[PDB]
């Protein structure tokens, strides 16, 4: 109708032994794969980065910027540790209606250079995911890409689910 | 959108 099902969390790996204070940090967003597909307007993605702040009850400050419309966008929010270290929950949603809550996990991360982060969401029957590459730079090596491409087409994702951002020079340095 | 990963949507 509109999307893949979501994989059950056994096709979904952790990044074992989770080290908080080393994945803390800024990330830039160097690709992204999900079950929703895009508009396609204008055609390119922008890329934009996301900053994971570590707190003292081990929860994240994250902080993620974008650029458009000549605006700088800063989406603010929380991620609170879920059931096994490297795992994420979406907390303090309430208020405006849509109660969606997350899944986050980290499946890989180098902590210096790159992370593959799972994503879920449970709201209403039907579910959204997307799997995040994140690097500490902006390049993107064929090394990394096919490792990715891979990595989604194994959570049944087809080629044209997955997108590599262009990158920019504003905002998100 | 311009966060078309992670958690998607929120807010």
């Amino acid at each position: 109708s509109d999307l893949i099902p979501a994989p059950p969390l056994s096709k979904v790996p952790l990044q074992q032994n989770f080290q908080d204070n080393q994945f803390h940090g800024k990330w830039y967003v160097v690709g992204a794969a999900g079950n929703v597909l895009l508009r396609e307007d204008k055609d390119p993605l922008k890329m934009y980065a996301t900053i994971y702040e570590l707190k003292e009850d081990k929860s994240y400050n994250v902080t993620s910027v974008g650029f458009d419309d000549k605006k700088c966008l800063y989406k603010i929010r929380t991620f609170v540790p879920g059931s096994q270290p490297g795992e994420f929950t979406l907390g303090r949603i309430k208020s405006e209606p849509g109660g969606t809550s997350w899944l986050v996990r980290v499946v890989s991360t180098n902590y210096n250079q790159h992370a593959m982060v799972f994503f879920k969401e449970v709201a209403q029957n039907r579910e959204t995911f997307n799997i995040t590459l994140y690097g500490r730079t902006k390049e993107l090596t064929s090394e990394l890409k096919e490792n990715f491409i891979r990595f989604s087409k194994s959570l049944g994702l087809p080629e044209n689910h997955i997108v590599f951002p262009v990158p920019i020079d504003q905002c998100i340095d | 959108l311009v966060f078309f990963a992670e958690d998607v949507g929120s807010n």
